[PDB]
């Protein structure tokens, strides 16, 4: 269920999201950030250049935005996303591994922009419930039950495959089609304060160099 | 005072204040009004 | 009670019943007795469906008559047939058409034959007419027809009769405040109709 | 793929429709299913089968049942046939070249009558949906749609251009003024339905549900509302069922009139109507005993003016009739009955005596039919065909001519087969009887009474033919040999349950028998070994088939699906769901694993046994397909059904503001054009009348929508919405504001549509001059000054006129309430 | 331009008890409306690769190579087929 720093405005209020790049982004990162801001609704994009992160965080959390997605690249290919929830909430920061984007591949039309449905596959641990809550409180509460776009966060051994599909329901089953960016993201750090400081207490971060590292998942 | 529903089942009174009688109205308007209050009874 | 086969239960009596003598001519008069009280049930289905089918025949004749009157003009006998059949949308149409042609041509507000036909209708007919006028007066569109019909009822009937008809206060209390609402609206229309007079005094000051 | 198609269809002579008669006795056009066939009564040979040019089963045949013909009608002199079908369409053909001239879809359900009117060029059509449509043939157009009935048009009668009169499947008869196309006079004819209508000009006659036939007097020149058609009295018939066609004639050579009422069952009641001389000389005789009582007796007319006649019966149930007459001793009446047969009767009458105790049929065309549904079809090697019926009409048709050349009488016969040399037929009947016939000689080689204790259900020969198997509903199968050409019962296998299908393999190997207990059993013929039991069908199970390799069987049932079984281990392969009613029969091809299945929902279906697709979905029948039979070699398949049919299958944008602006410009252009015309008329009537303007023709769209320009502008001003009205009035410039003021100035002279649009006119006009006030008070023209004054006076007069009665009604109604209060509060 | 969902509903109304037509139509619309398993370049004067299928065959190849080496790893015999 909804945990202790999201329970005040769980389904009362729509979110408000900023999507912004690292610093002087490449063009494929700008395309990627546009894809992320029209992946999830009531998100707008902000041109980070010459923005300091403390006064960016302060301007967001006094303008009333709920959360921030900061994107980091490597020569076009985007490599990280940090989700910072602003009312002194958590930052989950992820690395992105297999990114294929529609601006790269195909003019297949335009997207759908409906409040989507959400699939979460085997987030079994309490850290899984934590990352489910932080990933789905950046979506709009209560879609229509005939909304025809779904997105999926499927855990596959600590690598969250992230896709987006549109569907109709035909006579013999259901026919699916792939819209938007596919990923495997993986959480390398949670912490409990916002993005400004890095003096916040860590709820989880992966231990790469312990000798029992590759024995368990959500270690 | 406000316009309620009809008091007998031989007529209907719309909220407008105009009224039809079941026998008097044509069958095309009976289909139309059945469809209309079906939607009004569906929302 | 007595029941028949299953349908058509009978009222019976208050208590128990050891009696059924139904065996007159075909199955004529039936007799059924409680402890003391008798019952003598009448006949076969031979006229209570005949009077129903002949009132169906009469109704389908006068409906066609009303359609012919509504087509060819002739609003007075159309009005009284719509009042007899209780066809309220057709009643609104005959009153609206007759009122519009009354504004067209030229003490009297409809034509004289129709408002005499309104003047000679009885209590239950004028209570359903004033119920129709009641729920037409809730529009701001269909309210003028209601006001003309209310006015001819008021000036062609007896006011003591109209008051002592049972049911004519739950209608006139329903439609006093709607007429007051319309009086306020049309009076404000007359109020803001004087921009024409102001524009005329400016157009005359122009030289 | 080498697909299938339909070569020819036959077996039907008279189907579920009417019949028209053509003079040379004469010939007759009647209905087969979906195509019309013409017959000469004299001999009876099929001289024409006018059909659609597309074979049902081709590439472009659409995926539904074909439209069954339901009404024939004929124009004699100009030689046309207007036929109408069960979906609603009407095809009009020229009978010389037999092509389709006119297609007239129009309706929504099946149609019930046609009639040509003014003999050519006009056709009126009534249908099972309650509309009745007039069509022109020189314009290919539905002219008028008379639309006030409620159930289904059962008859009508028209004269040209002024009066139609219809009667429908509710209780109602209606008279229609065809100038205005509004119904004039409506009566309730009969308390249930109203099935009949005929009229000889003075009297009209109708019939309803049961024997009550009503005479009406139509007085066309009447003027009263109820009374164009009055009712003059009822009488009775001998049939208590639905009289459903009445028709009149005027025989010449004196002048006389006869009408018939055909019934539901078996019987046509004919009537002579008498003449005015015997009306006058019969009035006194019932006016004897000499007057209120005598007036009541004279009012209570039908038996007076109408005279019953020779009540013609028939063997079967009667579907349609029509006659011809000479001499009043040749009332010659053709009659199509339900069990497919036409019959030409003729009653004589010596003008006082009908000269016979019962009328006589002079012809009967019944050879190419069956009178019942064909419960079993069969085929030769390739040449002849076997049709098995319930009356007894075994018939041996031939493929190359579609004519029955040989026919016998058996009984309630449900299964049959040939014999392998040809020219010999085995058959079993629904009682405990079996029968044998041939082709060259007469009917009965021999019958076997007590062939079984109960109803036989299925028999099968062996592939050499010397030994046959009969399975019957007495819970037994029996085996029979052919001893020399007689039947030898030798062994009998009694089961626990009613066997209802048998089959052997095509190589003498297996005996598969379908029981009523939801299963089939496969035996070895050489041992009665009980090889297999195939189970799991879940309803009693109809036709089996064994493949040519004797490896694969089919199994049909009333579970709406056929199952494919592998016979080596008895293992199922598919359970494919076909056929949403019941699969009556299923048969392989000769050499392939493809097969056919015909079902109880009027469809045969072509499948393969490898991919188990449906190869083809053949859609030519109309009702329950009882049997089908495949050729022994080559593979063309015949199918025979419940609609008495046997058919062959072989191989192959402004917005508000600008809408108002363009409406204002054309409206005010028309308005001041007419005002200039009126000024021209006054000047050429007040001066030397030598010249004037020629003519302003009214506007195209104004006469097209039939509106005065004030009404045209008024309804587009209505049709803009209240949210964009303040924008629609703000977009338009001041020249359009000035002509808007001209429009308002003209519209408050017509005080009808001023008072019906007072707040709209007030809102628009006051916003217009309030927004454009700065420019309006700077215009210098006394025409506009007088315009504003005139609009002001008429508008304020209308508004004070409505609030006068508003205030009157307030004070009067509160007086009424207050005097009620001081009476009894 | 128009949505992939709108074009997918149009493709289903286009394609519409046969089975293989539905197998063909479903496989056709799946490999048509799945654009993320092809790769498209931009012609400077276009499906240029099939990434997932190439990946699947390149890793199944070395999977059977790895199982073959794991089978070989501690053997010492072998049949000598001179046929």
């Amino acid at each position: 269920q909804v945990d202790d720093e999201y329970a005040a405005t769980s389904g009362i209020m729509d979110p408000r999201i900023i999507v912004t790049t690292s610093r002087d982004p490449s063009t494929r990162l700008s395309q990627f950030a546009k894809e992320i801001k029209l992946l999830f609704p009531n998100a707008v994009r902000l041109n980070r250049g010459n923005y300091v992160m403390p006064n960016l965080v302060d301007a967001c959390k006094k303008s009333g935005t709920t959360d921030l997605v900061v994107l980091h690249e490597h020569r076009g290919v985007p490599t990280s996303l940090t989700i910072s929830h602003f009312p002194h909430g958590p930052t989950a920061q992820f690395s992105l591994h297999n990114v294929v984007m529609r601006h790269d591949i195909i003019n297949a039309g335009n997207q759908s922009e409906v409040n989507p449905h959400l699939i979460f596959d085997n987030f079994t641990t309490a850290l899984g419930k934590r990352v489910v809550c932080i990933l789905k409180h950046l979506f709009n509460a209560g879609p229509k039950k005939d909304s025809e776009r779904v997105i999926t966060f499927a855990n596959r051994g600590d690598f969250i495959s992230v896709r987006q599909h549109v569907y109709v329901r035909t006579r013999e089953g259901v026919e699916i089609a792939e819209v938007g960016p596919r990923f495997e993201m993986r959480l390398f750090e949670l912490r409990l304060g916002t993005l400004e400081n890095k003096d916040a207490d860590v709820e989880w971060q992966l231990r790469r160099f312990i000798r029992t590292a590759n024995k368990k998942d959500y270690l | 005072y406000n316009v309620g529903k009809a008091e007998k089942d031989g007529e209907i009174r719309l909220k407008n204040g105009v009224a039809m009688s079941k026998e008097e109205l044509t069958r095309e308007d009976k289909n139309r009004l059945r469809r209309a209050l079906k939607r009004k009874r569906s929302k | 009670d007595g029941l028949i086969k299953c349908l058509k239960t009978l009222d019976g009596h208050n208590n128990r019943l050891w009696a059924l003598s139904t065996m007159n001519d075909g199955d004529m008069i039936v007799s059924a007795d409680a402890d003391g009280v008798f019952q003598f049930w009448k006949d076969c289905t031979e006229q209570e469906i005949e009077e129903e089918q002949e009132k169906a025949k009469l109704q389908v004749e006068q409906e066609q008559s009303l359609q012919n009157y509504m087509s060819k003009g002739d609003w007075t006998n159309a009005f009284l047939l719509a009042m007899t059949l209780d066809h309220p949308m057709r009643l609104f149409n005959v009153l609206k058409r007759a009122l519009g042609e009354s504004r067209s041509r030229q003490e009297v507000i409809f034509n004289e034959e129709l408002d005499q036909a309104i003047s000679i209708l009885n209590d239950e007919q004028l209570i359903l007419l004033m119920k129709r006028c009641r729920d037409w007066n809730t529009n701001a569109k269909t309210h003028t027809i209601a006001q003309r019909t209310i006015r001819c009822i008021l000036m062609h009937h007896n006011i003591a009769k109209l008051s002592e008809i049972p049911g004519m206060v739950k209608i006139v209390d329903a439609i006093i405040p709607y007429t007051q609402r319309h009086f306020t609206r049309v009076d404000n229309l007359v109020e803001q109709s004087y921009i024409l007079d102001y524009a005329l005094v400016e157009m005359d000051k122009l030289f | 793929y080498q697909r299938f198609e339909q070569a020819a269809a036959f077996g039907v002579i008279a189907s579920n429709a009417n019949c028209v008669w053509i003079p040379a006795p004469g010939q007759l056009i009647t209905s087969a299913l979906e195509d019309v066939n013409i017959w000469d009564i004299k001999t009876g040979d099929l001289v024409s089968k006018l059909s659609d040019g597309l074979p049902p089963g081709a590439s472009d045949a659409r995926g539904a049942k074909p439209a069954e013909c339901t009404y024939l009608e004929a124009h004699k002199d100009t030689d046309l046939l207007a036929v109408g079908y069960a979906d609603g369409v009407i095809k009009v053909w020229d009978l010389m070249s037999k092509t389709v001239l006119l297609n007239f879809n129009g309706h929504k359900a099946a149609i019930t009558l046609l009639q040509f009117d003014g003999t050519g060029t006009r056709l009126i059509s009534g249908s099972k949906d309650s509309n009745i449509i007039v069509w022109d043939l020189v314009g290919e157009v539905g002219l008028y749609k008379l639309r006030s009935h409620k159930d289904s048009i059962t008859g009508f009668w028209c004269q040209g251009e002024d009066w139609l009169i219809s009667t429908s499947k509710d209780g109602m008869i209606k008279l229609w003024d065809l100038k205005t196309h509004q119904c004039i006079e409506t009566h309730i004819a009969h308390t249930g339905e109203c099935w009949g209508l005929a009229v000889k000009d003075d009297l009209l006659i109708t019939t309803g549900t049961d024997s009550q036939v009503k005479i009406w007097k139509l007085d066309i020149e009447n003027d009263k509302m109820g009374g164009k058609l009055t009712e003059m009295g009822i009488f009775e018939k001998q049939s208590k069922q639905r009289g459903l066609k009445i028709e009149f004639i005027t025989n010449s050579s004196d002048k006389t009139s006869f009408f018939y009422i055909q019934n539901a069952d078996k019987t046509i009641e004919t009537f002579r109507i008498r003449k005015e001389e015997e009306i006058a000389r019969g009035l006194k005789k019932r006016e004897k005993r000499l007057l209120t009582e005598e007036e009541i007796a004279k009012s209570i007319y039908s038996s007076f003016i109408l005279h019953p006649f020779q009540t013609i019966r028939s063997l079967y149930k009667i579907k349609s009739a029509s006659w011809t007459t000479v001499s009043s001793s040749k009332l010659e009446l053709v009659l199509t009955t339900s069990s497919n047969t036409i019959e030409y009767y003729s009653i004589p009458y010596e003008k006082r005596d009908p000269t016979s105790p019962a009328p006589l049929k002079t012809h009967t065309i019944e050879l190419q039919g069956q009178r019942t549904d064909v419960r079993s079809i069969d085929i030769s090697d390739d040449n002849k065909l076997l049709a098995t019926a319930s009356n007894g009409s075994l018939k041996i048709w031939n493929i190359k001519t579609h004519k029955c050349i040989r026919t016998f009488e058996c009984g309630y016969a449900l299964t049959c087969k040939f014999l392998p040399g040809g020219l010999l037929v085995i058959l079993g009947t629904r009682n405990g009887e079996l029968q044998l016939f041939d082709l060259a000689s007469s009917s009965l080689l021999d019958t076997i009474e007590d062939a079984h204790d109960a109803a036989i259900w299925s028999l099968d020969l062996t592939s050499d033919g010397k030994r046959l198997v009969t399975g019957s509903a007495d819970k037994t199968v029996k085996f029979w040999d052919f001893k020399v050409l007689k039947l030898h019962h030798d062994t009998t296998l009694e089961l626990t349950d009613d066997i209802l299908c048998v089959r052997v393999s095509p190589d003498d190997r297996y005996l598969a028998i379908s029981l009523l207990d939801n299963t089939v059993k496969v035996f070895f013929l050489d041992s009665m070994k009980f090889y297999l039991s195939l189970y799991g069908h879940k309803l009693p199970v109809l036709s089996i088939d064994i493949s040519f390799d004797s490896k694969m069987i089919i199994t049909s049932s009333a579970d709406k699906n056929i199952k494919i079984w592998g016979l080596d281990f008895g293992d199922c392969h598919k359970s494919l769901f076909a056929h949403q009613d019941s699969i009556m029969n299923v048969k392989f091809l000769p050499q392939s694993h493809n097969f056919f299945s015909c079902s109880k929902d009027a469809v045969v279906k072509y499948w393969d046994g490898e991919k188990f697709e449906c190869i083809q979905k053949l859609y030519a029948h109309q009702s329950e397909v009882w049997a089908l039979a495949v050729a022994t070699d080559g593979g063309f398949v015949v199918s025979s059904s419940h609609d008495h049919s046997i058919r062959i299958w072989e191989e192959t944008s402004l917005k508000a503001g600008e809408r108002l602006m363009e409406a204002l410009d054309l409206g005010i252009a028309e308005i001041e054009g007419l005002e200039a015309y009126n000024r021209d008329m006054k000047l050429w009537q007040r001066k030397k009348l030598g010249e004037a303007p020629i003519k302003p023709q009214g506007n195209a769209v104004l006469i097209a929508v039939n509106k005065t320009p004030e009404q045209y502008i008024m309804d587009t001003l209505l049709r803009i919405r209240m949210s964009q009205l303040e924008d629609a009035l703000m977009v338009m410039p001041f020249s359009y504001v000035l002509k808007f003021l001209k429009f308002i100035d003209t519209v408050m002279q017509n005080k009808t549509l001023l008072h019906s649009h007072l707040p709209l006119i007030c809102k628009n006009l006051f916003f217009i001059i309030k927004f454009n006030h700065k420019e309006l008070v700077s215009q210098k023209n006394e025409e506009l000054k007088l315009q504003i004054n005139r609009v002001k006076t008429e508008l304020r007069s209308a508004l004070k006129s409505t609030e006068d009665d508003l205030g009157f009604n307030v004070q009067g109604l509160k007086f009424v309430k207050q005097q009620w209060n001081l009476r009894h509060n | 331009a128009g949505s992939q969902l709108k074009n997918l509903k149009a493709a289903l109304k286009a394609r519409g008890y046969d089975r293989e037509e539905k197998k063909k139509a479903i496989a056709e619309i799946r490999e048509e409306f799945n654009p993320f398993e092809i790769k498209a370049a931009r012609n400077k004067r276009i499906a240029v690769g099939k990434p997932g299928i190439s990946k699947q065959i390149g890793e199944e190849q070395r999977k059977r190579a790895f199982e073959a080496r794991k089978m070989m790893k501690n053997k010492r015999g072998g049949v000598i087929d001179k046929r």
